RNA sequence: AGUGGAGCCUGCGGCUUAAUUUGACCCGGCCCGGACACGGACAGGAUUGACAGAUUGAUAGC
């Protein structure tokens, strides 16, 4: 696995001011604006859940309402459930979801399967 | 029994007193006479627009409304309408009516099933005590 | 002894309730109405349906 | 009684307010 | 007019939280607050590390 | 000059939906909701207010 030609271990060692040379434009604008209190709260919650877990076992899920959250490369391996307005969806953070928001992993609408039309 | 025949209905009161509760006569014998028990379910129309309302407290699931969709709803003040859609996950429903409903009003529908008598016939009947007022 | 009188006053209350409101049943919140009223149906007209 | 009727601490609260107002987004912690 | 049935539907609201009652807490007083107004009368409550005020909320170490 | 044909956009029906608000809606969660009478508790505190830390989706001294 590699992301812009960078291996994940270097990404784990990749400094915060120099990840602003590596993401897309929207992600870099967000991290230059900085994360608010709730996103760091989720970060600390995920770090606690990953740290306080058996090594052979997947970590315990963390439920959240945060969909504005951008996936940092620290989170790979954490097991996160995210609300879509009605139901939590349980998702594993993969290596290939560094450049993605959480909210696009829980779809907030159901696909349209058209029924027979009424009187129009 | 072939009519004409008198009919008396008594109740076992207490300590052997048969209290006469009812009287009449025997009409024609048939098990073809349908007896229909009615249940009337009532709900409160709490969002009233013109000729359409949103009603609650009458069902409590989403598919409860879908099961009893084909039944016509009526109204305590004489209106007549029907269910369109359930909106909430709970039993909230959209109902279209003939005229505009009052906020004071009540929606209700009737459900029907044929009820049959219980086989509980026994020819033995206790001898009464002599009767007296209570 | 008093349980018979309790059912007596209950029957009094049920009789007074089924003349103010002739056949009204509060739908149960715990049992689904399609199951508790499973054998029931709606007639368009009690005369002609 | 009815008809006859008619600093350092503020600076500490100020700096606590400024700390919390900077703490809604810190942008630095890793 | 036409009257409504008034459904019952009992829902138990009895289990509501009440804060714990400390009985005769005047035993443990006998730090004094050197404040502008609440001096010489008010006792100055103890944590595990630091004592906090119950009237003016001053900050110490 | 066009529109009606075409791609896109918007409106109204219709269709899906938990909701697709309407000529504000949906999914969860904390809080409390009268007087008066009766029965308890209260000065051997009724109850308010409260800095820090832990909570659940929320910096909930509710
Ligand atoms: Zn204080």
């Amino acid at each position: 696995f590699t992301y812009r030609g960078v291996d994940l271990d270097q990404l784990l060692d990749m400094s915060y001011e120099q990840l602003m040379q590596l993401y897309s434009a929207r992600q870099r604008r967000r991290l230059n604006r900085g994360l608010r209190r709730k996103q760091h709260s989720l970060l600390k919650r995920l770090r606690k859940a990953k740290k306080e877990a058996p090594p052979m076992e997947k970590p315990e899920v963390v439920k959240t309402h945060l969909r504005d959250m951008i996936i940092l490369p620290e989170m790979v391996g954490s097991m996160v459930g995210v609300y879509n307005g009605k139901t939590f969806n349980q998702v594993e953070i993969k290596p290939e979801m560094i450049g993605h928001y959480l909210g696009e992993f829980s779809i907030t609408y159901k696909p349209v399967k058209h029924g027979r039309p009424g009187i129009g | 029994t072939f009519p004409p025949a008198s009919v008396l209905l008594f109740k076992q009161k207490s300590n052997g007193m048969h209290s006469l509760i009812a009287t009449g006569h025997l009409m024609s014998v048939d098990p073809d006479r349908m007896v229909i028990k009615r249940v009337v379910l009532s709900g409160h129309p709490f969002k009233i627009f013109t000729k359409m309302a949103v009603v609650r407290y009458m069902f409590f699931n989403r598919e409860d409304v879908l099961w009893f969709k084909p039944v016509e709803l009526r109204t305590k003040w004489g209106r007549r309408g029907h269910i369109k859609e359930p909106l909430g996950t709970h039993g909230h429903m959209k109902c279209s009516f003939d005229g505009k409903l009052k906020s004071q009003d009540t929606v209700l529908m009737n459900l029907y099933k044929r009820v049959f008598p219980k086989w509980t016939y026994d020819p033995y009947v206790p001898e009464p005590v002599p009767w007296l007022k209570s | 002894d008093e349980e018979a009188e309790a059912k007596m006053l209950e029957k009094y209350k049920q009789e007074r309730l089924e003349e103010m409101f002739p056949d009204e049943v509060d739908t149960p919140r715990d049992v689904a109405a399609r199951i508790r009223f499973q054998k029931y149906r709606g007639l368009k007209s009690f005369r002609t349906s | 009684k009815f008809y006859e009727q008619y600093s350092n601490r503020l600076q500490e609260v100020l700096n606590d307010y400024y700390k919390e107002k900077a703490e809604n987004c810190v942008k630095l912690n890793t | 007019a036409k009257k409504r049935k008034k459904k019952s539907y009992t829902t138990p609201k009895k289990n509501k939280h009440k804060r714990k009652k400390v009985k005769l807490a005047v035993l443990k007083y006998y730090r004094e607050c050197p404040s502008d107004e609440c001096g010489a009368g008010v006792f100055m409550a103890s944590h595990f590390d630091r004592h906090y005020c119950g009237k003016c909320c001053l900050t110490y170490c």
